[PDB]
């Protein structure tokens, strides 16, 4: 709540009532970031532990939801990242391909191709 | 995001976070001194004790935290689109800090445009300016008579603790 | 009263109830629960707001959510079909053997037996184990610590505890594989039925299970612990009998309850020890004994937490104890089934005061003896018994005698080693170590006495060596 | 100043010890921190801005210097002890000081294998160096017999004779309680130690042949003194009054 | 509504409860919670009353009312706890129920003053031999039981306490001696079964239990103490003669502590907080032996502690040793050589135990003492083989096993014959059995004497003499 | 001014006063609080609270309740009536011969002494003990610590040196007993009755009390030595006196500021201490020392917490310190009186000259001859003795009557000893171990040399024997 709602991005125009933006829900604003921790303002029925997507073409994931916001661990960066971001829901919380196709496969921990190998065999994902 | 505007007071953090909010969001429309005179009336109808606790119970159970100005004081137009901010104020239980919003917000909203100081062996040496010690010498010229040592004194202290100080 | 989750971060599970917040340990049934993910009230946050640990795990969920209070904790079954099956901790089969629904059901706030309740003495019990029941012959609800390695026929051991107890006194078990490795539960299991002891033909078996995996939150890895609890408190009082409370492993809760402790961000006790490790134990402790209606004599596995006693967690468990079971894979290294840490198992509840004077005496002359035929050990290992006087050697021999006398074979087992088990009557069994004493058949063959039950049974096994 | 001015000046900081702890106290109270020991970490930082502030600088700042001299009293010799490992980073070498041989009596206490100086040689005179660069040896010699083998009692014959030599210059090291020296003094009685003139002498008289020795040499071979102060340096001349001197006036110290 | 000596119940789930109002409210009050759950206003914050609660919290749902009591805390003190196990509150959890004292006293009721306080003189008797003997003390004394786990450590304070049941069967109007027993974590049935012994010994009479089993809800366990300690004050002061046994503060020490965390209250070392040492203080420095005005009264303080791992090198315990007036260390070790009782010795000290019990005794036990000593000194030349014979032996005269105290008079007796060596005319195994015979022999016969020596405070000659006969001849045809 | 009690957490009072904030140290009163409630402000918190500290008992204290300030801080009698007075913190009796009246009162917090007039150097005073004078040469009217153990026959020696000193003594002494027993301090009480130099005849006597006892809360523990001290600086600058302030136990005052550090919001130190531990010991004790305007002859008892030295609490202490003086429990264990660790004991005035360096010397022999006698103790702990040398041996069995030799039976407790105490002037002393060094006893029995004062009666303890 806490300078999260004397944040004004927030604030400044919930006192004219004013507001409408972000679902805050499936949506978030970059609360903070920092330490790719977005704090993210909103999100509250947003799948927990769900792999978010970010308004930085970035993941994330809303792993704490909390009342306010999300603590979001950023997969990755975070100067890129600022605040206000719109994080938007993926819905989704990971699945990963999974096959049983990988094998002479070398990847990220995401199953994708790190390997250089372009693109692994998985067509099944998996959660 | 919003636009951070602050005429003069003017604390930023703890309230004066909040402060700054509708302060460009009253500035923003120009709905402020509109909502001063406002929120100055309602500084005194909600202080009251016909309500020690009827306009201010937190809890005794929360249901006023629901809504009771949310309700009783939306029950008023008084605050009418920054009657939002009380309704969080209220669900956010910060209701009792509230006189230091206004505060913020008056000494604020008349020195929000205006300055105060007080030197040296005056006190009362607290007004509104736009320009500095031309106006307190106009105060110096109430009179010369009865400043710069009483309400608060060269007696002791400046001058008379400073050839004490040397020993 | 209804919450809906108002942070879920973690398993601490904020939810808000929208209505009046009932007592703590309210156990909540999230709605949006497709499988039971009863909120455990851990605070009354304020707000009608709780503090709940989770019982289910966080997986995917949107939050808001509508919860309803159940209005009363976790329930579960309670009565006999718990025997031969398995539960989790919410009193669900994960014997996967479809339900248990023993008639009464529980919130695990089955509390302690009062002070006129208890047995202003309990007494001395016996387990059909020779060794036991000579030296540490157990008592009547009390609580054993035990130690000694993994399926020394540990587990068989175990299984032939039970054995004996779910018999001989009518008694009946509760296991708890208290953070159990879920595979060797599995594993477990088969003993138990490849034993029989699980029958599958009663779920009436000797025991009943509960297995509390390492899977299951901390909370459920600690909690399952209560439950179980709860149980034996029910058959002993309610079914009469005579429950064993194995708790399997004691550490594994300590560590489970332990984990929680810190993890509310609640101060535990130092070295991250639970603050209330004290209580959390005691709460759960005094909840064993001799009532009136029957007993429940636990039976702990202890895994010495970094084999360190002082170290807070035993240091308590000290004051619960009464006898220790310190099992000895040199015991069993020996061959010895069983395999028992003799001097080591213990009671100190074992005094001339308490059990009979003699009981004890003859126990303590075993002790003599053993103790010190151990120096001879010692002796006999600087340059060779050849150094010694014959008595001696001959109480050697006795203490050897002794020895192979401890060694009973398994019932159980009787299949599986081929070593056909006996259970041993303890009058046979004073009479009998005392009777090596008294030497006359120290010139009788040892493997006489190696895996018998009753002394006599010994003798039998002297004649038919000669 | 004084060292941007020419001046060579000499800190005795003693001790930061103590100023960490109200550093961090300090800190505490306004809330800043408490990191390892309870010290926040830029103490070392603190220190480190401070003391590269203590250096010998060019002729253009006069050359001078800032000599620093800091002092950490350990409690019971607790070094890996965040301040002190950090002080060690920072510093050259450290003087260990050693306890046991105060209580042996043996003021000043040393330990001298735990006193380093990886500088040693930009820090002296020749004189000294040329002495001395041995008797190190000779005692480390001698600590190591003592040591392999973690007694005392010998391990060769020889030594048995080194180990003399090393206790020789034992009694020599040592410094008078309230007792301060000058270079050539000093030199010269460890020429006559190290050149060995006084293992034919029992090990505690060999201060006690310092002070008659000492007392000679200042009155007499102030001359030769007057080359070696001169020289920096133990020279031609003072050698070979010295050898001579030490020879001499040593056996006129015992007879 | 009154929410100012009343409050409901802001927040509560680390158990403390937080209440918003009850506000006219003193400072310590006593208060009720909605649940019959007593509380302590231990906070009165200018917002909401942190309330140390007396009970437990599922037994609570939120917004509970707590009504003050409008009392601050009191524990009954008088005499209707003599024949009573109860809680602290005072109610007989013996299931006795409203036996209990009518007056209450606060529990807040400082250490008398100096001059208030008269010294220990008093001889105070467990008729256990060592302590009579070894560490011989008056009565206000703390004096530190110490030793593991019911090694017959509370064996100890059994035969402690039997002693005396002659004397408060007795009309020793010094050794009247009122027993509270503060029984600490304590398991139900241990107690109920020590309890059990103590009602065989039915010493139950002039005795209060203070009785903490195991569960029990710590700030009521660690109130117990307090509570035990007004009511044993009461007896002092009321110049009777009482004695704690304050069996263990190592209990409290750890309710206190887990609740001193729980309160968010730092540790320091052992992770407590070091008003664990004004625990012991503020709770023992009440205990005295006062001045003539308070009867001389007496509360003389037992307090256990029962070890773990002689870790005395623990703060706590380093604590409580500069507080106490010495410490009884009992050797588990000996214990399970057997040595029966186990006692370290060594550790078992009293600094102060000088001229305050029994100077008949000092004429064999100092010496004894010293003897003792040496002979372990020596733990070969004759001398010493000598302490060694007679000191098997007298290593023996102080074992007593468990299930047997004395009065002094007997105790001074069979020491004697070990001291003039006529247990050295036998060898340890059949001295205790010389004992028994020899026991119901003076008992018999030297009656006169035995009584007579226990008249006599002082070992007389005459005593001495017929006791010697008595002795010699006993002894000497019936080396046994 | 008024206060209100706005928050009472126990005896951290938390006081509104609205009436202006008097100093951080003005001393209050508290109205409703008819029993003298002192609370010494100690923050100015703020929102014209500040935090005070109660010293004393919190009963009835209703959250508004009007406390006056008492519009000064705290400000005590002190007047020579105040000796034979056993006064507590409060300037008041617990002699309890009506109140300790006296002339002028002081604010109990005060300066530090200028160097200028402090007496730079200082002179050893003599204790009448071997192994003090000797070995830890300590000063008169120096700081001098008693690190010791608990109960560890300090107390006893305090009491001793009482015994030994204070009867001598020219000026006046103090006895501040800071978190002392109730009960030592009635032993002390009744010694000093005894003694009757606490003289009745006299509240001026020859010893002053003043306590602040356990049972205390902190705050008057904590503020026990600067009453004590301002009473005492006062005898010393101002009766001129040679006063010797004896404080039984300035840890105990350090406690109680540590005690409350917490509760003062603050972070308490390593361990929880202060992090004004340090300021705390510059500000009492740069106000006590000896100066041209008499000598504070101060005595500290510093319990050793845990006798855990390299605690940064009595790390601190040895830097304040004209004389340590540390107990060795080890040694004390092994029942020696003098029980000192001497090699931890020092006087910085143990330097060679000072005192006269032949008689440090004397002492240099032996410093080192028990010094390398302790080196050997690993070896010797397992190894015993015979592949060591032979010198060695010697010094151990030398050493052996040193150690005997500094013990000395106590002359008062002989109620403690038995033995009647001796004392022992310089030679005897300086000779004692000299001889020792001369070995003249090498043939004497080396245990002879325990519980003696002189050398001589030492020798003829040995001879009795041979």
């Amino acid at each position: 709540k806490t300078g999260t709602a004397e944040v004004s991005s927030i604030l400044e125009e919930r006192i004219l009532g004013a507001d409408t933006s972000v679902d805050l829900e499936e949506t978030g604003r970059v609360l903070s970031i920092g330490d790719g921790i977005a704090r993210v303002h909103g999100l509250r029925n947003v799948q927990a532990e769900e792999m978010v997507e970010f308004s930085s073409g970035l993941k994330g994931m809303s792993l704490n939801l909390e009342p306010d916001n999300v603590g979001v661990v950023v997969f990755g960066n975070d100067k890129l990242i600022k605040e206000g971001d719109i994080v938007k829901r993926t819905g989704a919380i990971v699945d990963v391909p999974v096959g049983e196709e990988l094998l002479g496969r070398v990847v990220d921990a995401l199953g994708n191709a790190i390997d250089g190998k372009g693109p692994i065999g998985s067509k099944a994902r998996r959660r | 995001f919003a636009k951070l505007v602050r005429p003069p007071v003017q604390i930023y953090g703890i309230e004066g976070r909040y402060a700054t909010a509708l302060y460009s969001a009253a500035s923003k429309q120009n709905k402020l001194e509109q909502v001063e005179k406002e929120l100055l009336r309602v500084g005194q109808i909600l202080k009251e004790p016909k309500m020690a606790a009827s306009l201010l119970n937190p809890y005794v159970k929360r249901s006023v935290k629901v809504k009771s100005l949310s309700d009783m004081t939306a029950k008023e137009k008084f605050s009418p689109l920054t009657s939002n901010l009380i309704n969080l104020l209220a669900e956010n239980g910060r209701l009792t800090n509230t006189p230091a919003v206004i505060s913020a917000f008056s000494t604020m909203m008349s020195v929000h445009r205006g300055e105060v100081p007080c030197t040296v062996t005056t006190a009362s040496a607290l007004d509104e300016t736009t320009l500095t010690e031309l106006k307190t010498v106009l105060k110096s010229f109430l009179s010369k008579g009865q400043v710069l040592k009483l309400e608060v004194k060269i007696d002791p202290s400046i001058m008379g603790g400073m050839i004490v100080r040397i020993g | 009263t209804t919450g809906r989750i108002v942070a879920v971060i973690g398993a601490v599970v904020d939810v808000q109830f929208d209505e009046g917040l009932p007592p703590i340990l309210n156990a909540l049934e999230v709605q949006g629960r497709e499988t039971r993910l009863v909120l455990e009230v851990a605070q009354h946050l304020g707000e009608s707001t709780v503090r709940t640990i989770a019982m289910d795990g966080t997986e995917g969920l949107v939050r808001g959510q509508k919860v309803l209070d159940s209005g009363a904790p976790i329930r579960i079954p309670v009565g006999p079909e718990t025997l031969g099956r398995i539960m989790n901790v919410i009193g669900e089969p994960i014997d996967e053997r479809g339900p248990i629904k023993t008639k009464q059901f529980a919130a695990i706030h089955a509390e302690a037996p009062e002070f006129v309740e208890m047995s202003v003495e309990q007494e001395i019990l016996v387990t059909g184990i020779k060794v036991v029941d000579l030296l540490a012959p157990y008592a009547k609800g009390g609580k054993i610590g035990l130690f000694g390695g993994a399926g020394v026929g540990k587990t068989v051991l175990i299984m032939e505890l039970i054995n004996n107890v779910a018999k001989a006194h009518g008694g009946y078990s509760v296991f708890a594989g208290v953070g159990e490795r879920t595979r060797e539960g599995n594993d477990l299991y088969h003993e138990m039925i490849e034993s029989g002891v699980i029958n599958l033909k009663d779920a009436t078996s000797k025991v009943a299970l509960v297995y509390g995996q390492m899977n299951e939150p901390p909370g459920a890895r600690a909690r399952v612990a209560l439950t179980g609890l709860t149980v034996a408190e029910y058959f002993r009082d309610q079914e009469g009998q005579d429950v064993l409370l194995f708790i399997d492993n004691i550490f594994r809760f300590t560590q489970a309850g332990s984990e929680v402790s810190a993890l509310l961000g609640r101060i535990p006790s130092a070295v991250g020890y639970q603050p209330t490790l004290a209580t959390d134990m005691g709460t759960m402790q005094e909840r064993i004994t001799t009532t009136k209606k029957g007993s429940i004599t636990s039976v702990q596995a202890i895994y010495v937490p970094a084999d360190d006693l002082t170290d807070p967690a035993p240091a308590t468990t000290f004051a619960h104890l009464d006898a220790t079971t310190v099992l000895s894979r040199a015991i069993a290294e020996l061959g010895i089934y069983p395999a028992v840490d003799p001097l080591d198992s213990t009671s100190r509840i074992m005094d001339p005061n308490i059990v009979g004077s003699e009981h004890y005496d003859v126990a303590r002359g075993v002790q003599k003896i053993l103790q010190d035929y151990k120096s001879l050990q010692d002796i006999i290992a600087i340059l060779g018994m050849d150094e010694l006087s014959e008595e001696d050697k001959l109480t050697v021999s006795r203490a050897r005698k002794i020895q192979r006398f401890l060694s009973q074979p398994f019932q159980v087992a009787e299949v599986f080693t081929g070593h056909l088990g006996k259970l041993v009557p303890l009058k046979e069994t004073i009479k009998g170590f005392q009777q090596i004493l008294a030497g006359e058949y120290d010139h009788l063959p040892e493997q006489a006495f190696y895996m018998v039950g009753p002394i006599e049974e010994a003798v039998a096994k002297a004649d038919k060596l000669a | 100043y004084f060292r941007d001015n020419g001046k060579h000046a000499l800190i005795i900081y003693d001790d930061l010890s103590k100023q960490a702890v109200a550093y961090r106290q300090m800190s505490l109270l306004l809330r800043r921190p408490p990191g390892r020991e309870a010290y926040p970490g830029d103490v070392f930082y603190l220190h480190s801005r401070l003391l590269e502030r203590a250096a010998k600088m060019n002729d253009a700042f006069g050359g001078g210097s800032l000599t620093a001299l800091p002092v950490i009293e350990t409690q019971a010799g607790d070094v890996s002890a965040y301040i002190p490992t950090n002080v060690i980073s920072i510093t050259d070498g450290q003087i260990f000081l050693e306890t046991e041989l105060f209580y042996k009596g043996i003021r000043p206490a040393i330990n001298v294998g735990l006193s380093v100086s990886r500088v040693g040689s930009a820090a002296q005179t020749r004189a000294m160096k040329q002495v001395a660069g041995t008797m190190k040896l000779e005692l480390a010699q001698y600590r190591e017999v003592a040591a392999f083998a973690q007694f005392g009692s010998d391990l060769d014959a020889a030594t048995q004779q080194l180990l003399s030599r090393g206790v020789r210059l034992t009694e020599l090291l040592k410094q008078g309680q309230y007792s301060p020296m000058a270079i050539e003094e000093q030199v010269a009685v460890i020429y006559a130690g190290v050149r060995g003139y006084l293992d034919k002498l029992e090990p505690s008289k060999i201060t006690k042949f310092e002070n008659a020795f000492l007392s000679h040499v200042i009155s007499q071979h102030q001359a030769l003194l007057g080359k070696i102060r001169t020289d920096g340096k133990i020279s031609e001349e003072s050698d070979a009054k010295l050898k001579e001197i030490v020879t001499n006036f040593l056996a006129g110290f015992e007879a | 509504v009154d929410l100012e000596e009343t409050g409901r119940v802001l927040s509560i789930g680390d158990g403390i409860a937080r209440v918003h109002g009850l506000r006219n409210v003193q400072a310590e009050e006593m208060v009720e919670f909605s649940s019959g759950l007593k509380g302590m206003s231990l906070n009165l914050e200018p917002d909401n009353v942190g309330v140390v609660v007396f009970g437990n919290d599922k037994l609570i749902k939120e917004g509970d009312i707590v009504k003050r009591t409008g009392a601050i805390v009191d524990v009954p003190v008088g005499e209707e706890l003599l024949g009573r196990v109860v809680d602290a509150l005072g109610n007989a959890i013996d299931g006795k129920g409203p036996i209990g004292s009518k007056a209450r006293r606060r529990v807040g009721l400082k250490a008398p003053g100096i001059i208030p306080r008269i010294s220990v003189r008093e001889p105070m008797q467990t008729g256990i031999k060592a302590v009579d003997s070894l560490v011989p003390i008056g009565r206000g004394q703390r004096e530190l039981i110490i030793g593991d786990r019911q090694t017959g450590k509370t064996s100890i304070a059994i035969d402690t306490i039997i002693n005396q049941k002659r004397f408060n069967d007795g009309t020793d109007e010094k050794k009247k001696l009122y027993c509270i027993y503060v029984a600490i974590g304590q398991k139900r049935s241990t107690v109920a079964q020590l309890v059990k012994r103590l009602t065989d010994a039915d010493a139950m009479k002039y005795t209060i239990v203070v009785s903490a089993t195991a569960s029990d809800a710590a700030p009521l366990q660690y109130l117990a103490p307090y509570s035990g300690c007004s009511m044993g004050e009461y007896f002092r002061d009321n110049g009777k003669h009482a004695l704690i046994i304050y069996d263990d503060l190592s209990k409290q020490a750890v309710a206190y502590r887990q609740m001193s965390l729980l309160l968010r209250r730092p540790p320091g070392r052992e992770a407590y907080p070091g008003d664990v040492f004004y625990l012991h203080s503020r709770l023992l420095e009440r205990a005295a032996k006062m001045n003539d005005a308070f009867g001389g009264g007496s509360l003389t303080a037992l307090p256990v502690i029962e070890t773990q791992a002689g870790d005395v090198s623990a703060y706590i315990p380093t604590n409580v040793i500069s507080i106490t007036d010495g410490q009884i260390f009992l050797e588990t070790e000996l214990f399970y050589k057997g040595i029966r009782p186990a006692i370290n010795v060594g550790l078992s000290v009293s600094r102060v135990g000088s001229a305050a019990q029994t100077r008949a005794m000092k004429q064999v036990a100092g010496t004894m003492k010293l003897e003792l000593a040496q002979y372990r000194e020596v733990a070969l030349d004759a001398a010493t083989q000598q302490l060694l014979s007679r000191g098997v032996r007298l290593t023996e005269l102080l074992k007593q096993g468990q299930y047997s105290p004395m009065a002094i008079e007997e105790q001074v007796a069979v020491i004697y014959a070990g001291v003039r060596g006529y247990l050295d005319k036998l060898e340890p195994s059949k001295i205790t059995k010389f004992e028994n015979a020899f026991l119901s022999h003076v008992i018999s016969q030297h009656q006169a004497l035995l009584g007579k020596i226990r008249t006599d405070g002082k070992i007389s000659e005459e005593s001495d003499a017929k006791l010697k006969e008595i002795v010699t001849n006993f002894l000497a045809g019936f080396e046994a």
